[PDB]
DNA sequence: CCCATACTCTT
DNA sequence: AAGAGTATGGGTG
């Protein structure tokens, strides 16, 4: 039905009629008694009918349309992208679902999401119906349903008690594996974005600028514990594929983890004897000790027994002051020398599997959340920032571009007295540029990666 | 081609008439009653025939006349009146006490 | 012979613009491959239960 | 149109439990086969599984 | 020499190489296109001329009377553009054709001139084009894309041997007109040579030769060589040509005049040949073994016996030649074929060739062509005719006739528009040269073998499209004999030629909606470049090779601005300087060098030429008379660039922007930036959405002025003058003397567009940038348009930025903003939406728009006026009444009810229902525009009239400016006529104008000058008068609405959008984000006087990405902000305007040799206060895309405004004062906010509408609908083992019906357990199934 | 691009 | 008389 009462028409009403319009000719035709001539010709256009109604355009010439295009059958209901296996019975549209952009909440736990209170009140209704119902607020559907049309104060305490322990489906396409779906408990937030934790973006191949994701709501008590027991990103700790971590840090975790945990020559605070961890994060909040400078730290740690009990150990370590504040976040069971280095990515990445490995998984969570914390706050606190001076070129770069343009003179000199063949000197000015494109680069790097400091 | 579902006075009634504490029996008679409604809201059929339509002779009038009366407080209220008088009166009862006139 | 800090001339820029162009319509056109053999590694091994 | 690609008295009614000449109109009807219009006094979605 | 728009803010320019060429408008492409197409042509070569002159004369079958065609002509548009706009009408003008019919006699010499008649006649509607390349269909803009192609002509391939196993290449050739059917030659693995027309069947290749009435022996003679043997009474002696035994091996003793030259088994050297030719042997003694293989070149007989002997084209034998040395025979003739060279390849395509005649391979051929039906000799005979050699049929049109010639080494450029049989035969040739080893074969992607196709031409092929229709049935027609009679008008129709002129302009592929986010959209859409189209290519079989880069677009084609995705390496983007051919080929101009000398001459070249000279770069020093520095150049030869000699170079090229866009022109520090984000922020600049305010970039190249004056988006001066009135809405300019036309009054006129909606739901809105009584001049800028500011593009804002991370808020590209500069609106943008009511007619009577509706209360009529519309400047939101309309429901029956509820509450209530439009849910506005639509013959309302009388009260308060300087000049005539006889002095002017008239001079000649100022007056004002008169007549004009429509009311809703989390913004060089947090001002990092910053990004994200670029802007916006804040201190505190101007000319004389050259000494002391005002917030500063700034002049900028030359300063945080421990990069950066708004994102749904068929939940967020939930979202749940979630996503959230209600009544119970049934989409699929005929059923 | 089937040259 | 090779048509993306 359209606008101005014109019904129009479809394709399978056009070939049901041109079909019963070839039928009805041929039984007047053939109960008249017509010459041959007729008939045949009538039979041949009801048997084309026919091949066009059940399959148009696979014998020979396909029926068309006002704007040429081809009318489509049973057949074409059936099969292809299109048809009814591929796009209403392997896949389908849903209730309770939403979709938004994503941010990034630096304040969530890993079990946690960020869900916009608009979209909870929309997704949870029925719920809220149910529950305003059952405390007397509501007498009818009809009240609770304008109770909640209007948005009163008390529908959002009733938003908020039935959204307590009750997880959502977070679903970023295309979803190459199954930690392209993941469930969250949600926490209400104002505005109109889905916050997402950073450590599981990887798990989703996901960034923030642009993205969106879906949410899906389970509602029978099988389903909840299927996304609690199953699909709980605190479950998804390991990669199917291999069996390594996935939820491993990245970027400003790293960095800042890794400014924490380095040494420098000559620092302020150098040389003293502390107490203990918590005497050297006096000392750096302070302002009396950097957070580089080498030290004595006395350190206590556990290793387990051969039973599984823990046993500990004291002694006087040789450290800095930005290993001895981390190592107030490792727990009970690994060695010391876990963080008595400077850690980059692989550092972290073998820490948190030791720690999966030997500890356990609650504890894993609960390590991974300290560090994602202190990695964010001290990358903070650093300062690092990228100026054009960074970029340091070495002072030789011209000399080797200088001397590999001589030689590639003196060759082609060579090559125009008739000494080699085309493909011979080609052969070699490749040659020389790449050897001085690795002399270039490997003097950068010999610049770039040292410097010179005050005893 | 395929267009969409829309809702309509009686689907918006039976919606209701699927969330309200009813039995069995009173659920058939809303039903019956519900079907028995025209597009202006009034009740086309006397409730004889909605009676002698449930098919049971263990139900009495007075049954029928409390689900009609539990229906006729749906939204919109004063539908499946009898008749004007009828709905006017539905229509006055929700009315507070101190309306003026 | 040079780099970004410094910066390219024209002929430089455009010898880089082929390169740059052939990488991203590669990464345009793989993914459409790849859903292709993933599809088909799924409906080989659909119906394997422990 | 009677006969046609979309007739009641093939395929069902257009209305829920009234048939096409409008005799019988109601629940207490179900069932019944108007000798008028031909067509059943049913649920109009029979349309739907009816060829 | 400054403008005077430029001098009151003059940007410092940092490039270093003078400019020699102009940049050109920007929109020429379209104009001249268009103006080819339309323009009047004395000969037939371009436009509607050309397609008139190749249908017309139209003669009948018998011959007695014809029509013929004698000119054209185009009428005045009935509207203007933006009454077309405002009434939803399409611009066009009709077209007034000419034709003449004459009669002929019978029994006449030639044909005798019985009667002519000659008749004008309407053709229909052709849209025109604006002044800005656009065209307006039903009241909105649209832009056509050019389209890449294939030039016509004959082109030369070869499979790289990728089809057959063996790894041998197979050469074919191809024929290709502009307007017929293909021809196609190729090789196959056994070297014989198949012909295909139409990409059909394959054929030998001699059914054509056959076919164009040609023998073998004429085939033999054209394709082959002839060698003569003679039998001298001895052997065969042979006259021996030694060139023809290159490569060979002797098979016999070779011997001449006694001397052995070549023995048996030795091969022949190039050492022999010379002897042999040196010695002129000729004789040479052969046995008859060497004829044992050779092939007969002619038919030859026996005298005797009278019988043929042998045919063409056969091997001999020692029997044969036997008989023939018996018969009497001296002379025998063979071909010269081997195997290194002239390979046999047309004796054995004759070989396979089964037709040995003429009238056989016309029968082939039409069998091939129609199978299923006999063949005729006549059929055949014509077909063949009108396949390639009739002019109705196929065109080899002008440049595919020139590339033709050009491509086989011919010297005529012009010729046939039909094939002939010298062009097959030397396509032939050329191929079978080809196959043979000397030439080489074509490149495809060669911009020499691409060509460029613009709207006109478009518009005359769907032109000539409809008139061989109207020929057609015009030649119909014509059969009957009425001529004594009839007329050419009634003899054609003009509805083809209207329809597929319309069906063109409207519903054409590359005709779009223009996008209109900003200017720079705009422009990029006008210069766009597809190679999609009709006639183009797919996006699902294009392949690597034609999406590359070539060499060739240098200079054409811009190597950058290209879409990422499906489309990459399809749609492109012209060069700044790039043009076209007359044949539609891209040209780019270069200077000529003479004798070492780089001088002004400028010549354009196409790919083709460019590729045989030396052509040097535009970065190459000079010396000032202009000779290179050095004398090792740079330089582009064959498609490579290596060193070159000073007198070896013959070409530079004429600017470093001559390679880009002109989006990629406005990217500064390009030269910095990798090619993939240079990509990324060439395609994000031109989505950018205009703000409250426009803010000039502060950090540019000098390209903002051009995109901001060739778009057309601001209003430009036609004439020089002053400005006589100026107002927010219009400006009028009182023209110069000398710029007048006599009897006119020397004034203009501007009316400003003021919050109009664009084709994006954006506002379109003008401000003026000129005070009273200023001067100006022509091309000034005297009113902004969106994104523009002061004449320049503005597409962002200046953020004060710095790099570093803050509590992982920027972790993954996300951006931290603080609050003030939400507080500021500096990101506000505003939108506007349109809605629509139609009041049709219907059988039981019209619909009413009326404000009496009865089923509502009053509150929700309050903001309705009389008439039933909402007020202007009206507050609404979701389910507000906007028109309040009603449709009829009466009926002639009336129950008892019915009658007793009509008593009681009224007639209206009982025969009307309430049809009115309401505001969406989820919107809201004010009202800002109503127009109201009423068909021709209804009467109007009051809303109607009002809007009609504002429309007039404005034509006439122009048309009262123009009268009173008119009658003003006019009385100042007649006071001083009448002070020359008669004065009055005092009592002139104490008496009003009018009396003046009243009154009389002497007998002389003043009363008679009086007499004609009195007829002038008169004169002028009923000249006005009728003026007036035209517009209120077509001010009230009614409307022409569609079948059944009575009237339609639009209304038109303002909101503002600030910016929030979750909101994408960008730079210049692919630095995208998302907002993530807004951070309240005292928690931001801030410097040691207590300035925080505005933007924290993160700097991670710059040495993966390799876009430098941003970096060095955020330190010259850091120094332009410097010198800023030393002007605007300098302002604050009064100051002497010495020292001002002397600071400024300090800042603008800073750099290293540049060309700019700027002197305040000739600014006066007002100019050089007004320069200062507009500096006091940074000075802009320009950097040209490979000609820009360097780092040392960076730091000497930096010093002037005392500021770290590393750019680094020292921050602390908010929160607790602390000082970060090391220092920051803060600096200033131009971003932009882009239209992926959150507001348009966000959507969810519980339950809702359902499909009819399927019974799912529909799609996409205006139909409230739900998530798509895919296979691979089910192979996601089947892994994770999550059977009960799949189920129920399966059932009871999707289509099973009955599971649907019970799982929500349970739901509101507190019961969440579901009962699961059968989908309705596998009952659908189960019916489908069994229609077809196929029993198919559920079982136990 | 890859595979199945009908038609043609060869041992 | 079989057997290997080539051309054509169907399906997929
Ligand atoms: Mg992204
Ligand atoms: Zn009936």
């Amino acid at each position: 039905p359209l606008d101005g009462g014109r019904f129009a028409t479809s394709d399978l009403n056009d070939l049901y009629r041109r079909v019963i319009n070839r039928n009805n000719r041929l039984k007047r035709l053939l109960d008249l008694a017509a010459p041959d001539i007729i008939v045949r010709n009538e039979k041949r256009m009801l048997q084309e009918a026919v091949d066009a109604l059940l399959d148009n355009g696979r014998r020979g010439r396909a029926i068309t349309g006002s704007n040429k295009r081809p009318l489509k059958s049973l057949a074409d209901m059936i099969k292809g992208k299109q048809g009814r296996f591929r796009q209403n019975l392997l896949g389908k549209r849903v209730d309770y679902s939403g979709r938004s952009v994503i941010t990034v909440g630096p304040y969530l736990r890993l079990h946690q999401c960020g869900l916009p209170k608009k979209m909870a009140l929309e997704l949870f209704k029925p719920f809220i119906y149910g529950k305003l119902e059952l405390r007397g607020l509501a007498t009818t559907i009809k009240a609770a349903k304008k109770m909640v049309e209007r948005e009163e104060a008390v529908v959002w305490d009733i938003l908020d008690e039935v959204i307590r322990e009750h997880p959502v489906l977070l679903n970023r396409a295309p979803t190459l594996h199954r930690l392209g779906i993941q469930a969250f408990e949600p926490v209400l937030i104002e505005g109109k974005a889905i916050q997402l934790h950073p450590l599981v973006c990887a798990a989703y191949n996901a960034d923030f600028d642009g993205d969106q994701m879906a949410v899906h709501v389970p509602l029978t008590l099988e389903a909840q514990l299927e996304a609690r027991a199953l699909m709980m990103s605190t479950n998804n700790i390991l990669s199917p594929a291999n069996g390594e971590p996935i939820i491993v840090p990245s970027q400003d975790v790293v960095l800042g983890l890794y400014y924490m945990t380095r040494d420098c020559v000559n620092a302020k605070g150098e040389g003293m004897v502390l107490t203990g961890p918590k005497e050297a994060e006096r000392l750096y909040r302070s302002g009396l000790a950097s957070l580089h400078a080498r030290v004595k730290v006395r350190i206590t740690e556990y290793e387990k027994d051969a039973n599984g009990e823990l046993v500990a150990k004291t002694s006087l370590k040789d450290t800095t002051v930005g290993r001895a504040i981390l190592w107030m976040i490792v727990p009970k069971g690994l060695p010391y020398s876990i963080v008595n280095q400077a850690l980059g990515k692989k550092a972290i990445s073998k820490m948190l599997n030791t720690c999966y490995r030997i500890l356990g998984l609650k504890p894993t969570v609960i390590f991974a959340d300290q560090i994602m914390y202190t990695g964010f706050a001290y990358a903070a606190r650093s300062g690092a920032s990228v100026g054009i001076d960074d970029m340091v070129i070495p002072e030789k770069k011209h000399e080797i571009i200088s001397e590999a343009e001589a030689e590639v003179a003196e060759i082609q000199e060579q090559f125009q007295s008739g000494l080699v063949t085309a493909g011979e000197r080609y052969n070699k000015v490749i040659d020389i540029w790449a050897a001085a494109n690795d002399r270039v680069s490997k003097a950068m790097m010999d610049n770039l990666q040292t410097e010179t400091v005050i005893n | 081609y395929q267009g969409e579902t829309t809702q309509t006075l009686q689907d918006y009634l039976m919606w209701q008439v699927e969330l309200t504490p009813f039995s069995d029996t009173d659920r058939a008679i809303a039903t019956s009653i519900v079907d028995a409604v025209d597009e202006t809201g009034y009740l086309t059929v006397p409730l004889e025939d909605i009676l002698e339509s449930i098919g049971d002779e263990e139900i009495d009038i007075d049954e029928v006349e409390a689900v009609l009366k539990r229906i006729q407080r749906f939204d919109p209220v004063g539908v499946a009146a009898k008749d004007l008088r009828d709905c006017l009166l539905i229509q006055l009862s929700q009315f507070d006490k101190t309306t003026p006139w | 012979t040079a780099n970004f800090r410094e910066g390219l001339n024209v002929l430089q820029y455009f010898i880089s613009t082929h390169g740059a162009r052939k990488g991203l319509a590669d990464t345009a056109l793989k993914t459409a491959n790849s859903g292709y053999l993933t599809r088909r590694l799924v409906d080989v091994a659909q119906d394997l239960v422990v | 149109e009677r006969d046609g690609l979309f007739c009641a008295r093939i395929f069902g009614p257009v209305k829920d439990y009234e048939c096409l000449c409008g005799k019988y109109k109601r629940l207490k009807h179900r069932g019944v086969i108007c000798e008028k219009c031909g067509v059943e006094v049913t649920q109009t979605k029979v349309r739907r599984e009816r060829m | 020499v400054y403008s005077y728009t430029e001098k009151k803010r003059i940007r410092k320019d940092f490039g270093k190489r003078p400019q020699v060429l102009d940049v050109p408008y920007l929109l020429s492409i379209q104009l001249d296109s268009f103006q080819k197409f339309i323009e009047q042509d004395p000969e037939g070569q371009y436009g509607l001329e050309a397609a008139f002159r190749s249908v017309f004369p139209i003669q009948s079958y018998s011959g007695n009377s014809e029509l013929q065609y004698v000119s054209y002509r185009l009428g005045e548009p009935v509207f203007d553009v933006q009454e077309c706009q405002i009434r939803g009408v399409t611009y066009s003008a009709p077209l007034r054709v000419k034709l003449r019919l004459v009669i002929y006699e019978r029994e006449a010499p030639e044909g005798t001139v019985k009667d002519i008649k000659e008749q004008e006649v309407y053709m229909g509607e052709i849209p025109l084009m604006t002044d800005n390349g656009t065209f307006v269909i039903n009241g909105t803009e649209r832009v056509i894309v050019s389209q890449l192609h294939r030039s016509p002509g004959v082109f030369f391939d070869s499979d790289k041997g990728k089809t057959h196993s063996s790894g041998k290449v197979l050469y074919n050739a191809r024929i290709i007109p502009y307007r017929g059917s293909w021809l196609d030659f190729e090789f196959d693995p056994k070297d014989n040579l198949f012909v295909r027309i139409d990409r059909r069947r394959k054929l030998p290749a001699t059914i054509i030769l056959r076919a164009l009435n040609y023998t073998t022996e004429q085939i033999l003679d054209l394709f082959f060589e002839k060698v003569i043997f003679e039998i001298r009474d001895n052997k065969l002696q042979m006259e021996l040509v030694p060139e023809r035994l290159r490569g060979e091996t002797a098979s016999f003793d070779i011997e001449a005049n006694g001397k052995v030259y070549v023995e048996k088994g030795r091969r022949i050297t190039a050492r022999h040949i010379r002897q042999l030719e040196k010695d002129d042997v000729k004789l040479i003694e052969v046995p008859v073994e060497y004829i044992a293989g050779k092939v007969v070149a002619k038919d030859y007989i026996d005298e005797s016996t009278g019988e043929l002997i042998c045919a063409a084209n056969m091997e001999l034998s020692l029997d044969l030649l036997a008989k023939l040395s018996q018969s009497g025979h001296k002379r025998i003739e063979t071909l010269f074929t081997n195997d290194l060279d002239h390979g046999p390849y047309i004796s054995e395509t004759l070989r396979v060739d089964p037709t040995n005649d003429r009238l056989s391979a016309l029968v082939e051929i039409y069998r091939m062509m129609r199978p299923g039906e006999p063949p005729t000799r006549e059929a055949a005979e014509s077909l063949f005719e009108n396949l390639f050699f009739s002019e109705d049929r196929y065109d080899l049109s002008a440049v595919g006739r020139m590339k033709f010639n050009r491509s086989l080494l011919r010297e005529e450029i012009e010729g046939s528009g039909i094939l002939s049989k010298d062009d097959i035969i030397d396509v032939m040739k050329k191929l079978i040269d080809i196959r043979n080893g000397k030439g080489e074969v074509d490149d495809i992607d060669h911009l020499g073998n691409r060509r460029i196709r613009s709207v006109g031409e478009m518009a005359e092929n769907q032109f000539r499209v409809g008139l061989v229709r109207v020929e057609r049935a015009v030649k119909e027609r014509l059969s009957l004999g009425d001529l004594d009679t009839l007329m050419p008008q009634d003899m054609i129709n003009a509805k083809p030629i209207s329809a597929a002129v319309k069906e063109f302009f409207g519903s054409s592929q590359l005709s779009q909606f223009m996008d209109q986010n900003n200017p720079l959209s705009e422009i990029t859409h006008k210069r766009r470049i597809s190679a999609l189209g009709p006639g183009g290519l797919t996006r699902e079989r294009a392949g690597f090779e034609v999406r590359d880069v070539h060499p060739t677009h240098y200079g054409r084609v811009c190597p950058i601005e290209t879409p990422e995705g499906p489309n990459i390496g399809l749609i492109n983007s012209l060069s700044v300087y790039a043009q076209t051919n007359e044949y539609g080929f891209l040209e780019t101009p270069y200077r000529k060098v003479t004798d070492g000398v780089v001088t002004d001459e400028i010549h354009y070249l196409s790919a083709i030429e460019e590729g045989n000279y030396v052509i040097a770069q535009a970065n190459s020093n000079l010396d000032e008379e202009g000779h290179f520095v050095e004398d090792l150049v740079t330089c582009r030869s064959k498609g490579e660039s290596s060193l070159f000699s000073r007198d070896q170079v013959d070409y530079m090229d004429v600017s470093t922007q001559q390679v880009v866009s002109v989006g990629a022109s406005l990217i500064p520090f390009l030269e910095h930036d990798d090619a993939n984000r240079a990509l990324m922020g060439a395609n994000m600049q031109r989505q950018a959405v205009p703000t409250l305010r426009a803010d000039k970039p502060l950090v540019g190249t000098g390209m903002e002025r051009a995109v901001a004056v060739d778009s057309g988006v601001t209003a430009v001066a036609k004439r020089g003058g002053v400005v006589q009135y100026v107002d927010a809405s219009r400006i009028v300019i009182k023209v110069n003397e000398d710029e007048m036309y006599p009897g006119e009054a020397g004034i203009d006129i501007y009316n400003l567009t003021k919050y109009t909606r664009s084709n994006q739901n954006t506002c379109i809105n003008q401000m003026p940038c000129v005070s009273l009584g200023e001067p100006v001049e022509r091309g000034d800028v005297l009113a902004d348009g969106p994104s523009t500011d002061l004449g320049e593009l503005a597409l962002g804002q200046n953020m004060r930025v710095a790099f570093m991370p803050w509590n992982g808020y920027n972790f993954e590209d996300s951006i931290l903003v603080s609050e003030r500069v939400v507080q500021e609106d500096r990101f506000t943008t505003i939108h506007i939406q349109e809605l629509a009511c139609v009041s049709r007619d219907t059988k039981l009577g019209p619909e009413e728009i009326t404000a009496d509706i009865p089923n509502v209360g009053e509150a929700a009529l309050s903001k309705l006026d009389e008439s039933g519309i909402v007020y202007i400047g009206a507050e609404v939101t979701g389910g507000d009444i906007l028109v309040g309309k009603v449709t009829p429901k009466g009926e002639t029956q009336l129950t008892p009810e019915e009658k007793l509820l009509r008593a009681i509450f009224g007639e209206k209530a009982s025969d009307v229902k309430d049809s009115s439009l309401r505001v969406p849910n989820g919107v809201s506005g004010t009202v800002i525009d109503v127009q109201v639509f009423t068909r021709d013959g209804v009467e109007k309302d009051k809303r109607a009239l009002e809007i009609e009388e504002m429309q007039l009260k404005q034509a006439k308060k122009d048309l009262s400016e123009e009268l009173q300087i008119l009658e003003a000049g006019l009385f100042s005539r007649i006071r001083a006529v009448l002070v020359a006889g008669g004065v009055e002095a005092e009592k002139l002017d104490k008496l009003p104008r009018d009396r003046w008239l009243e009154l009389g001079l002497t007998d002389e000649e003043k009363q008679n000058q009086l007499e004609q100022l009195a007829e002038q007056y008169d004169e002028l004002k009923h000249e006005f008068e009728k003026k007036l008169e035209a517009k209120r007549r077509k001010i009230t004009q009614g409307d022409d609405l569609a079948p059944g429509v009575l009237k339609i009311v639009k209304v038109y809703l303002a909101v503002k959008r600030r910016i929030q989390p979750g909101d994408k913004m960008a730079g210049r060089h692919g630095n995208k984000g998302v907002i993530s947090k807004i951070n309240p001002i005292e928690d931001m990092p801030y410097d040691e006087n207590g300035t925080p910053v505005d933007i924290v990004l993160n700097p991670l994200g710059v040495p993966s990405r390799m876009n430098i670029g941003q970096i060095l802007e955020t330190h010259l916006g850091m120094a332009a902000k410097g010198i800023g804040d030393k002007i605007n201190a300098m302002l604050k505190q009064q100051q002497e305007v010495a020292k001002l101007r002397e600071f400024i000319q300090r800042a603008y004389d800073l750099g290293a040799d540049v060309r700019q050259k700027v002197d305040l000494s000739t600014f006066s002391d007002e100019e050089v206060m007004r320069l200062a005002e507009n500096l006091r917030k940074g000075m802009p500063i320009a950097t040209p895309v490979f000609d820009g700034a360097k780092e040392a002049e960076i730091k000497e900028l930096l010093k002037l405004g005392d500021l770290p030359t590393s750019g680094q300063i020292r921050l602390y945080d908010g929160r607790t004062g602390e000082q970060f421990e090391r220092p920051v990069t803060v600096g200033y950066m131009y971003m932009l906010k882009l239209n992926h708004l959150v507001d348009d994102k966000m959507h969810a749904r519980s339950t809702g509408s359902y499909s009819l068929v399927t019974q799912q939940p529909l799609g996409g967020k205006a139909q409230f609908g739900g998530q798509r939930f895919g296979e691979m979202e089910v192979w996601a749940l089947e892994a994770y083992g999550a059977a009960y979630t799949l189920q129920e996503m399966l059932t009871v959230k999707s289509d099973d019906v009955n599971g649907r209600t019970k799982m929500y009544k349970n739901i509101v119970d507190g019961n969440h357990q579901m009962e699961p049934g059968m989908p309705e989409s596998f009952n659908v699929l189960l019916k489908e199934i069994r229609s077809l005929g196929i029993n198919i059923e559920l079982e136990d």
